[PDB]
């Protein structure tokens, strides 16, 4: 018993911690490192 | 087969065995299975567990979150469509 | 070729021929961090350890073989080293 | 799709400028603009006008040349106003207008440079909806290799330049191939832009780009016969966007005399018009004539909808045309030649 | 008696109606802000006059504090899931209109202040439209009022 | 771009979950699982009819609250060339408003529906009071999301007619008709959620 | 002298004097870190290299030894 | 006895017959009504003879109206489950040809007037088109009707 | 014998037949109507003949039509499940070959009728490719026939 | 014996044949049928020869009927589920290599029509190009076949 | 008998007030920062008065700190739901009351302190805005210590 | 005994080879197509040298097709579960790396093409190239015939 | 006693402690690094000064560090459920408050380097600043020693 | 004792301290390489001091390599549930950081190269950059050992 407390607990947890890696991750990979000054050359 | 962990009256362990007037008695089962119909020799059949992936109050707990969740997002879609100007008058 | 080439053979002739030599003597010696290397069955078990004796000697004679093909690309490759 | 958040970032833009629109000079305005006699007059009709007050605290002695420079002033500040005020897509967008006025003022500070002139010489002719944001070029001024590094440190063109041009290109190049081969790269990387806004800003943007992308080749075709360019030459400067790119540009690089040019245009009903609407006979409208006209048939019907960009890229080309049309009347007026008075465009 | 989980909703209503409150106020508030900041360089002296597209977005969170501080009062541990899906509704109903009304103050209050920079007449123009929709804002108050109050 | 991605992704992330899962329960036998009758008498009426009162006052104050930015960003806008559009164009706005009236109504009218019923077994419950508990969700749902598409189609010809009055003043009382239609689904919500609503009782 | 610049320059100093230190301590398992490594890839190229030229025939042995030493000795080299 | 959620399906019938049915209409109108009014300032006489698309759209939220009035007067609390899943199926059937019609009926009405501006010949050609766009909104109604009625 | 929920299957191959051919056909004839008004300000006269994509479009929805009444008046109180899954896949099969040929019909009978007025020769290679496209409507109803009724 | 699912698999092959092939074929003949329109302007004697890009298309969809068919002729209530999901093998593996076979032949139809415009010698290598399209609908066919009749 | 897991929402109370003050503190930092070095460069002496922007979106990483610490102090082994929930609702109540709040003092801060530099009359007014879009944190905050101390 | 959905994996296994197979042989066709349709105007006598990427395309197809073939021929209705997962690995083994090859066949393809035009020495180059892409089909049907005949 | 499954949420705890500051002082790092270097072509004496934010970012993963040692350090078995969440609530705290953090610093590191840059007088304002940047930091690790010593 | 079902979080440990390591190494590698490539065009002498953003990257690989085998040689037949979450918690906790610190190394490499082609003062600028950058994989390391050795 508790088994869908423990299920949702886990699947909900680590869904929002994948979310939050893969958005943050996403938000630095794809980050305009914005180097104006030289990027041209 | 029927299985759950616990067939019980305690409240620590699920409380299935509800009880609509005061009792003298109390019971409980650890690991109960159980099978009174279309029995094959010795053995259970496979078990339909007590243990579903969503209880009643998980469905209306996710049914409120992932429903107010459309609206954070939606809340966040506009306020992180946010601007300002880069650029201003004479 | 190129005197590259006729180095690079010079440099794996004189690797070759050493490290080939110390593997031979340490197949010759039987020796046991080589259980893994040596090419076994599993009828080398049977009667006592004469059976995979014989193939320690025989990865043995392979690997002094092998330091004579490197000899070999030694005397070619002052060879090329000249004549490139 | 896009109706619902559009006016949540654009929507006050997008009144303001149609506020704009509605300050033109109707066909009725132009043809009261004709009746009269000197300058002072169109002082008292565009007084009355939206244009009022534009022209007092000037000189009594009035030339073209002012009613030219008030025009561009009215122009510029209008334009001012609203890129103040606009965020992001828009004002990247806007910026993709004022590059077209950008090319036409890097050109002419090259080509000061190429001739040892000072760029401070040059800063009161560049056309202000081009002005530079940034002054460092402009204050060293020194040679034409120091002005290349400088242009693509400071100049929202420097892509332009390094998909064509290198320094040693500008030593040896003609200015109008230059030109040419800006205007290009910023048509095609402009036209990509607007299909990256897609929908109603594509779908009433596009066909004013693929018209700029079409005129150019046909323009550039029938000009570059009397001249030193190649078959290769056309080929290099042509727009790839218009409709003529899957083979018109191809006949039209093949042509070397003006029956070709009408022979590619012969294929597309609009070109076809435009073309046997034009013999360039005296006293007829020529045929650049035409595609001006056609030119401002497209911008008109850019405002049919209420919710793209369309209506900025095409308010500041009918506003170009309305201050190229004011001059020509003040013109006619000014010199007497009220004969070819009536070639004005109308706009609304 | 009552289910284990069943003062949850009502928390969530509470929750909800400052939350959703707050990001209608905030939003609101940064896009007349930045109606007021574009503005001033032109027209400093109409700030006092502007900030009124401000104050109307402030306000949302203030129905929002009305009705979260109505729940929370409202919640005990013995509530029915009655009760408490009731103070749901009144957390989304509130929450939600905040959150609609102060996009609807944001982006009239943006424009509305640039639009009296430059054309005087419309301040009360801007006004009006903003009363219509700072209504929103009491509309999801009245009904969750009667929600928390049922 | 950035945000869309990621709703694209939890989109078809769960939706291929539920592939796996709706082969999953067939092919293994499972389908005496995922009953969907646990799930709506399980799930109480009362969560049905408070997110039907909420999401009707909600969705449609949404649509009111669009309906008035995408008119009244337009209406300002024009308005700094032609102060007149400020009282012919405050139409569009009093038509937005009564898409939010449509649904305080409603969601009012659903809310004097509801009551307590003092029960938690499915047949003690009894089918009155599940009935209730769906029919206030979906006339909800109804009134909610016509008005909801109701205001954004009021807000975007509101925006038409008051960009057109600009222009040219005699344009605005003949647009209004396309207002009279985009006003129509709205109240078309409030006649079904009506509709809906009036057969129930909770007890 | 200014005790304002002194007191953050000392204090970023003494930061890195202190916890600095501490994280420092764990800095030199780079150490470790490119030994296991430098090992193991010795380990796998021993592994899927020189295992395979040892034969149960001698003319196939050392010719495959020849070859699989050479190959061996390039990758172990770059 | 039917089963106690056995209403739930057809409740969704009635509600997404209208609502889906609000949205085609909706946009039909907005998408068409739009068109109408930037047209109209190059053509001030034609918005009488403009509203046809708009009409049309409105003829699809009164579709969903009709199934949704339908469905709404069937159901009770001991609708069959079969009657139940009748129900939603005529629903959907309406309510998102209705969509479809919608999303047609915008398209073709406002390129229909944007068209009918610039060339008067175009409106016999439109409102054809529009015909044929505002028909598939009826093919969802028989089948729809036919469904409810099974 | 067979379960209660069993019609929902054939009913939402009633719906499916209908929803998809109806978005296949409202797609076809906005790609195409599109087509028809852009074109028709360049040549008034080739508004009569450009039709045929929107008819075959049109087309669409009787395939999806089709099917969803042979399936609606096939429902009945207590369906062998058998059947039922028949007229699901009955339903997504028209309702979805539709689709496509609706997408086809879209892009053909749009970029074919702007071509025509380019190129009036275009024509009767138009109408094959049209051909081509609406053919898909009848792959699926001919799987859906012989699906709905085996 | 046999499951109350089993047919279902069967059937959603069936189905899945028809639809992804249509979606194939109807890909297919949307872009060829641009190439073609973009092309007629200045080359309209190659109108009737590169059309072989859109007869293609069509032959992908009938690669999906000659599947879906032989599957719909194939079901029964009694089936066995292992040739239930032999089917629906069949129904995704023609119909799933159809629309890849459709997306080849309407990329190479798009790029080879204009291609051949600008030089009619393209012309054999273009059917040579798309031979080696129209061939991956083939396997498709091929394993369907094969596992339908297993 | 409390159930087990209940602590967790209070504990998610304690962090959400913690990481969404942080969050919306940040980035009304970001923003409020970004523009006070852009308009730096050219109005140094404004740097003293144009860091009160940061100083608010500071002050709702207190009202975050300040919850998650009175939430914490609020833990036990076997807290009983009806807390654990309060805690979870005071949490949220600030932590996304003061993200909110974050985007307005930092789209302001951004917006009001470049204006500032342009035009000096506009920091009388900025401020006021940034009073009120400061004080949704300080609503959160208010929900929040009432529903943790009920 | 096995039980009764053991051959649904064989059976994906199966698809899968053919599918994903297909779709990396039609990306493949399609931009090697685009590649020598593109390239034709400028080198006519190139296109019969440069089918060479479609044919390698083509070889990935029959890569998905021998394993598809394998498989089906393998399936019973008494395979043992252990059995189909060895056809399942099979199958997205060939059938992804197909894809990938495909992928890489495809870029290749036309860049090589695009700069075979401009510098015939490449053609050499961009063959070896193709078999660097190739080879991954391949090492996709190593594993695919080992998994399936284990 | 105490369950299996138990130390899960505390062993998350650990990893997001460390790992969102870790992404917060790689952002921080990363940005005010790109910014360092940019400036540094035209300033090469501010380079020793500038790398003030990159120091800072270096402090939100120590900060991560220090809880994620601190829960390490206090996993065992038998971890009662409570011990567990308040090891989560910690290591979210402080992991997503070093997150926000970071993302600030990174912002007003740049900003505040080209700023400084162009301006040496920006300098004393940019340490301000980003002291209420890298402050988030703190008030997250404050709340997760305070959780994980409940 | 112990469950099955078991091993698998620390096997994903050892897994994933391998595949996101190689992942921020990757990162770190590929925008390291492209600053260094388009760098060594303007500077030929610089590549052998610019390689080093490379070898920043090589190492955090190694670092996840060092938890890997330390995860892998650590697995048993039945460990205890504790073990394998301790060990998956390690896995991520140098995995996920080694990203971190990859993305904050490719970032400023990248950058940094640029810059230092550009005005060679910022070599030691870069370097002190890449520190604080790399200790990011270090702390991952730290607490990933603290956790595998618990």
């Amino acid at each position: 018993l508790e088994y869908s407390v423990v299920f949702n607990l886990v699947l909900w947890i680590m869904t929002g911690l994948a979310l939050a890696v893969i958005i943050t991750s996403y938000n630095i990979w794809n980050m305009d490192p914005g180097y104006d000054s030289i990027i041209y050359r | 087969s029927f299985h759950c962990e616990y067939v019980s009256s305690l409240s620590k362990k699920g409380s299935l065995l509800v009880t609509n007037v005061p009792s003298l008695w109390q019971m409980t089962l650890h690991n109960f299975q159980i099978q009174a119909f279309n029995v094959t020799g010795e053995q259970f059949s496979y078990a339909s567990d007590c243990a579903g992936f969503f209880s009643p109050g998980i469905w209306m707990g996710l049914l409120t979150t992932l429903f107010m969740l459309f609206i954070f997002t939606y809340g966040l879609h506009m306020i992180l469509s946010l601007k300002t100007m880069d650029r201003f008058d004479d | 070729c190129g005197p590259k080439l006729a180095a690079c053979g010079i440099v794996l002739s004189a690797w070759g021929v050493i490290m080939l030599i110390m593997l031979g003597i340490f197949f010759n010696v039987h020796s046991a961090v080589l259980i893994e290397d040596v090419p076994f069955t599993e009828k080398d078990f049977e009667n006592g350890p004469q059976n995979i004796y014989n193939l320690y000697e025989q990865v043995s004679y392979n690997c002094f073989i092998a330091a004579g093909l490197y000899l070999l690309l030694g005397g070619f490759s002052f060879c090329q080293v000249r004549l490139n | 799709f896009p109706e619902l958040y559009f006016n949540v970032d654009n929507g006050y833009l997008e009144g303001l400028v149609r506020g704009l629109k509605a300050g033109v000079l109707s066909q009725a305005d132009y043809l009261n603009l004709v009746q009269c006699e000197t300058l002072e007059d169109l002082k008292l009709h565009l007084q009355s006008t939206d244009y009022g007050n534009f022209l007092a605290n000037e000189a009594s002695p009035l030339t073209v040349s002012v009613i030219d420079d008030k025009l561009k002033e009215k122009m510029v500040v209008e334009f001012r106003h609203m890129r103040n005020h606009a965020y992001e897509p828009l004002a990247s967008f806007l910026d993709f207008i004022t590059y077209s006025y950008m090319i036409d003022n890097v050109i002419l500070l090259i080509t000061g440079t190429l001739h040892q002139r000072s760029i401070a010489e040059l800063v009161p002719k560049c056309h202000p909806l081009g002005s530079f944001e940034q002054m460092e070029a402009v204050n060293i001024a020194q040679t034409p290799a120091e002005l290349y590094n400088a242009i693509l440190v400071d100049t929202p063109l420097a892509a332009f330049f390094q998909d064509c041009i290198s320094e040693q290109d500008l030593d040896e190049m003609n200015i109008e191939i230059i030109r040419n081969t800006l205007y290009k790269a910023y048509l095609e990387s402009f036209y990509k832009f607007c299909t990256l806004l897609g929908g109603t800003t594509a779908d009433a943007m596009c066909p004013i780009l693929e018209f700029e992308a079409d005129r150019r080749a046909f323009i550039i075709t029938i000009n570059s016969f009397g001249t030193e360019l190649s078959k290769e030459d056309r080929a290099k400067l042509f727009p790839h966007c218009g409709r003529l790119y899957p083979e018109g540009l191809a006949q039209l690089a093949r042509a070397d005399d003006y029956e070709q040019v009408k022979n590619v245009a012969d294929y597309y009903p609009e070109y076809k018009l435009l073309f046997e609407g034009a013999g360039s006979n005296p006293g007829d409208k020529t045929l650049e004539d035409r595609f001006f006209e056609h030119e401002v048939k497209l911008n008109k019907l850019a405002f049919l909808n209420q919710f793209h960009f369309g209506v900025f890229y095409a308010f500041v080309k009918l506003k170009e045309q309305e201050c190229r049309n004011i001059v020509w009347i003040a013109e006619c007026i000014a010199q007497r030649h009220r004969a070819k008075i009536d070639n004005y465009i109308p706009i609304f | 008696n009552n289910p284990e989980y069943s003062s949850f909703f009502g928390v969530m209503g509470a929750s909800s109606a400052m939350v959703f409150s707050a990001m209608g106020a905030a939003y609101g508030t940064a896009k007349s802000g930045t109606g007021i900041a574009a503005m001033s360089v032109m027209r400093p002296e109409l700030i006092m006059k502007s900030i009124i597209p401000v104050v109307m977005a402030g306000i949302i969170a203030i129905y929002g504090l009305v009705v979260a501080v109505l729940i929370a009062n409202s919640l005990t541990d013995g509530i029915t899931l009655y009760r408490s899906f009731l103070q749901l509704g009144a957390g989304l109903s509130v929450g939600l209109s905040g959150l609609a009304a102060g996009f609807a103050i944001g982006i009239v209050g943006d424009a509305g202040v640039r639009g009296t920079a430059q054309q005087p007449r419309l301040f009360v123009g801007m006004i009006l439209i903003l009363i219509f929709a700072e209504v929103l804002g009491l509309y999801g108050l009245i009904v969750a009022l009667i929600l928390s109050t049922k | 771009t950035g945000l869309e991605l990621l709703y694209l992704g939890i989109f078809v992330a769960f939706w291929a979950c539920m592939i796996v899962v709706g082969i999953c329960y067939t092919i293994f036998d499972l389908g005496f699982r995922f009953d969907v009758a646990w799930f709506l008498t399980e799930t109480s009426p009362f969560m049905w009819s408070n997110l039907g009162i909420g999401l009707a006052i909600s969705l449609s104050v949404v649509g009111a609250a669009w309906g008035i930015y995408i008119t009244g960003s337009s209406i300002i806008g024009g308005g700094v060339k032609a102060p007149r559009i400020k009282t012919k164009n405050l139409v569009s706005i009093i038509f937005c408003e009564a898409v939010a009236i449509y649904g305080i109504i409603m969601a009012i009218v659903i809310s004097n529906m509801a009551e307590p019923f003092s029960a938690t077994d499915p047949k003690a419950i009894g089918h009155r009071n599940y009935h209730a508990g769906y029919s206030m969700f979906g006339a909800g749902l109804t009134v909610g999301l016509s008005n909801l598409f109701c205001g954004v189609c009021v807000g975007i010809v509101g925006s038409g007619a008051a960009l057109a009055d600009a222009q040219n003043p005699s344009l605005f009382v003949k647009i209004l008709i396309v207002e009279i239609f985009g006003s129509a689904i709205g109240l078309f919500g409030v006649i079904v959620a009506i509709l809906q609503t009036s057969r129930v009782k909770m007890g | 002298f200014d005790f304002g610049d002194t007191m953050v320059h000392q204090a970023i100093h003494t930061i890195e004097y202190c916890l600095g230190c501490i994280s420092n301590t764990a800095s030199y398992l780079r150490l470790w870190a490119l030994s296991l490594a430098h090992a193991q890839l010795s380990e796998v190229l021993w592994t899927m290299v020189i295992h395979i030229g040892l034969h149960v025939r001698s003319l196939a042995g050392g010719l495959g030894l020849f070859f699989i030493f050479a190959a061996f000795a390039t990758l172990t080299v770059a």
